[PDB]
């Protein structure tokens, strides 16, 4: 029995930004979504095109596994359908989406008392991200009609911010790891089948 | 591209940096006043200089923005709350000249003792020993000496500070375009923009001068009730006609007469019962007190506390090896952050300040929605009415009998009801004169209306036929009386106690008539009310991202200050003077004077 390579992205040790989320991909295995009732109390299993009451026993050719960390008061962003910050900036999910959504609370491991300016985000971009795109630049967004010449003035600034997570902000400013499984359905041999 | 894109990106920019940075120095004060010590305190400067610094650069720079082609409310309003920079419009000297002398009057108000006539080497300051001869002591020739003596030492170094941060305040205001100072603290009623709710700045002298002539009757009788009560301790020094002594009141100014309730009392043998002997019998805690209370808000229709309060908030004093400053404050650190900092004892004062600190935390956690600019208030006097009402609620006997802490064998009975409205009767119908004359002084005077050798010859006629108080003693043109106050050595407004006030009433009678509430105004709550509790939660939840005038149309229907459920509140207290002034003279002449 070739287990699933689970074990590897859920209890990791450093995630990844929202702006370069992971992804990791998953083939010749065996799925077994049957032990992350271990895992955190999370309250976000959110799953489309899918069910997850007791129906995980497909037959998959390729799954694909993305890994980032935002804020409480996201998760909510990470939706087929969806506008916002991370939606249009970060990560993108189409409206015929087949997969689904994870969230847990990561207060304990991802704050600091003095601030943890690890974790970046996008904030300007001069248009929106097309579904599962990913955007690594670091140029100066120039908002009005004058060049930049590459220094940050007026109406010129940097597209990446922080987060500065800390462990006295409320529930919807601390961290949250998210994972997003994706399922692919080609006409190729569906080796991923789970028991 | 056009003006709005760029300012919408502007500020977007701003708050994503200016909601952090306000987080540590909130922080850090919070750590200086709950650990005073010699590090905290130097560790609470540099945070709010940077937090300045930043503040001041970048509202130096929201000003390229022409607000005319804006045609979105709320970029517009943010923008005119960015761009008011308030004293940054001074040259550099005259910064530093105004920096210096407003910290002389502070720290000449701080110090200061007083000498009596006799043997002087008991010198009074402020501490609570010297305004107990204003509170508690009955003998003459005692209060007169100590209301002398504080209008004498640190009442003369005040007249020449004053002369000239009345005139360097005139010019900060004139490069705001603005008239004077006085039209500078005005302003935080102006509400522009809307369809029939634009409230202009001037209305609100008309509208004050108008309130104000509707309690005249009340105020009348009730001090002429005072001095009728008064006359059987002070025989010879009062006259049953004309007004009363700027001293003998139950204040160090007369702001609030509560202090004569063991005085002027209606039933002297009624017991006026306190729930603070009854936590004693059946044992009670700091955080049973902030646990009823929570339970108060969750019966009418309001989220519960978050995690984060009961854990870091400072509810009782510590136990060894801390200091405090011993102040009941509710703070709003940012990022879904409140606490609350208050020491609390086993009483009843103690019980209902509780829900008072409770009902800014309610409206603080309410319009953490908006874009850091309008995390506010209506104005300056919708965060304090609040708190207001909340405080009324938790009294009523019908709140003290459904939680345990009063037996079901004593209902009510008229003389305790008596007995509870005179004494709330001395504590905001006699603030509201003193605080409309001299709001009307600090005007008159900051206009130019009142020349600088006029100061104190208009100062008390206004208090002779406004408040209806005289002087014992003439004071010449060389003293300064409205300087002795705290809220005019320093920078505060004082009209903000004038209205909020009226604000306390109109909450409270539209928020118990959505309670179905058929009896007397002084005797409901909103307690186990859902739909009174709901319409309240409509107005906390704009900031100042909407004129005042239409905040207070969600809550009340009005759209502007009509007082009348005052004169419904006391109204067995009104009925009841009017039997009483029958064979007395109820009015008072400008004319007499005791010596
Ligand atoms: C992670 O650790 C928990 C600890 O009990 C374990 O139950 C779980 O199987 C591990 N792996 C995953 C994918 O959760
Ligand atoms: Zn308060």
């Amino acid at each position: 029995t070739n287990l699933c390579p689970f074990d590897e992205v859920f209890n990791a040790t450093r995630f990844a930004s929202v702006y370069a989320w992971n992804r990791k991909r998953i083939s010749n295995c065996v799925a077994d979504y049957s032990v992350l009732y271990n895992l955190a109390p999370f309250f976000t299993f959110k799953c489309y095109g899918v069910s997850p009451t007791k129906l995980n026993d497909l037959c998959f050719t390729n799954v694909y596994a993305d890994s980032f960390v935002i804020r409480g008061d996201e998760v909510r962003q990470i939706a087929p359908g969806q506008t916002g910050n991370i939606a249009d900036y970060n990560y993108k999910l189409p409206d015929d989406f087949t997969g689904c959504v994870i969230a847990w609370n990561s207060n304990k491991l991802d704050s600091k008392v003095s601030g943890n300016y690890n974790y970046l985000y996008r904030l300007f971009r001069k248009s929106n991200l097309k579904p599962f795109e990913r955007d690594i630049s670091t140029e100066i967004y120039q908002a009005g009609n004058k060049p930049c010449n590459g220094v940050a003035g007026f109406n010129c600034y940097f597209p990446l911010r922080s987060y500065s997570f800390r462990p006295t902000y409320g529930v919807g400013h601390q961290p949250y790891r998210v994972v997003v499984l994706s399922f692919e359905l080609l006409h190729a041999p569906a080796t991923v089948c789970g028991p | 591209s056009l003006t709005e894109e760029n300012a919408k990106t502007f500020l977007n920019n701003f708050n994503q940096e200016a909601e952090d940075l306000s987080y540590q120095s909130s922080l850090a004060s919070w750590n200086y006043n709950t650990n005073i010590t010699e590090e905290n305190a130097q560790k609470m400067s540099e945070a709010a200089a940077k937090w300045s610094a930043f503040y001041e650069e970048q509202s130096k720079t929201a000003q390229s923005f022409s607000l005319q082609e804006i045609q979105t409310p709320i970029i517009k309003r943010q923008l005119q709350a960015l761009q008011q920079s308030g004293s940054s419009a001074l040259s550099a000297d005259k910064n530093k000249q105004l920096n210096t002398i407003l910290n002389t009057m502070s720290t000449i108000y701080s110090t200061g003792k007083v000498c009596n006539p006799k043997n002087p080497q008991e010198c009074l300051l402020l501490e609570p020993g010297l305004d107990e001869i204003m509170a508690t002591s009955t003998d003459y020739n005692s209060r007169l000496w100590a209301w002398e003596g504080w209008r004498a030492e640190v009442g003369k170094q005040l007249r020449p500070l004053y002369e000239e941060y009345v005139v360097l305040k005139n010019e900060m205001a004139r490069a705001n375009n603005y008239n004077d100072y006085g039209d500078y603290w005005r302003g935080d009623y102006e509400a522009e923009g809307a369809d029939g709710y634009n409230y202009n700045r001037n209305q609100l002298i008309e509208d004050v001068e108008r309130t104000f002539a509707e309690i005249k009757p009340l105020y009348e009788h009730l001090h002429a009730y005072v001095r009728r009560k008064l006359m059987d301790t002070y025989p010879s020094y009062i006259s049953p006609t004309g007004c009363l002594p700027a001293h003998l009141l139950g204040d160090m100014w007369g702001r609030f007469w509560t202090n004569l309730y063991p005085l002027t009392v209606p039933f002297a043998q009624k017991p006026n019962i306190d729930v603070t002997d009854a936590m004693m019998n059946q044992g009670w805690d700091a955080e049973r007190i902030f646990q009823e209370a929570e339970k108060f808000f969750v019966s009418v229709g309001l989220p519960h506390m978050t995690q984060g309060f009961w854990a870091n908030s400072m509810l009782t004093e510590p136990a060894d090896g801390r200091k405090v400053v011993c102040h009941p404050t509710a703070w709003d650190l940012g990022h879904g952050d409140f606490r609350i900092k208050m020491c609390t004892k086993v009483t009843m004062d103690n019980f209902l300040t509780a829900h008072h600190e409770m009902g800014h935390i309610q409206y603080d956690m309410a319009y953490a929605r908006q874009p850091f600019l309008l995390r506010n208030g209506a104005n300056e006097g919708f965060h304090e009415a609040v708190g207001e009402i909340m405080s009324l609620s938790a009294a009523t006997p019908k709140h003290l009998k459904s939680i345990g802490l009063l037996p079901s064998d004593f209902q009510e009975d008229s003389e305790t009801e008596i007995n509870f409205l005179l004494k709330q009767a001395l504590t905001i119908v006699g603030t509201l004169p003193f605080t409309y004359m001299l709001e009307k002084w600090r005007w008159m005077v900051f206009r130019g209306e009142i020349p600088k050798e006029q100061w104190m010859k208009k100062w008390w006629e206004m208090k002779r036929e406004i408040v209806g108080v005289v002087e014992p003693l003439p004071h010449d043109e060389t003293y300064c009386d409205p300087a002795s106050l705290f809220h005019v050595s320093n920078d505060y407004s004082f009209i903000r106690y004038y209205t909020r006030t009226i604000y306390q009433f109109q909450f409270q009678e539209a928020l118990c008539q959505a309670a179905k509430y058929n009896g007397s105004l002084h005797k409901c709550d909103i307690s186990n009310s859902t739909e009174a509790g709901q319409k309240l939660l409509k107005m906390l939840s704009l900031g100042n991202s909407e004129p005042w005038t239409k905040a207070l149309e969600n809550v009340v229907g009005a759209r502007n200050m009509d007082v009348k459920p005052l004169l419904n509140y006391f109204q067995p207290l009104f009925d009841w003077l009017k039997e009483q002034n029958r064979n007395s003279f109820v009015g008072w002449n400008t004319e007499w004077s005791p010596y």
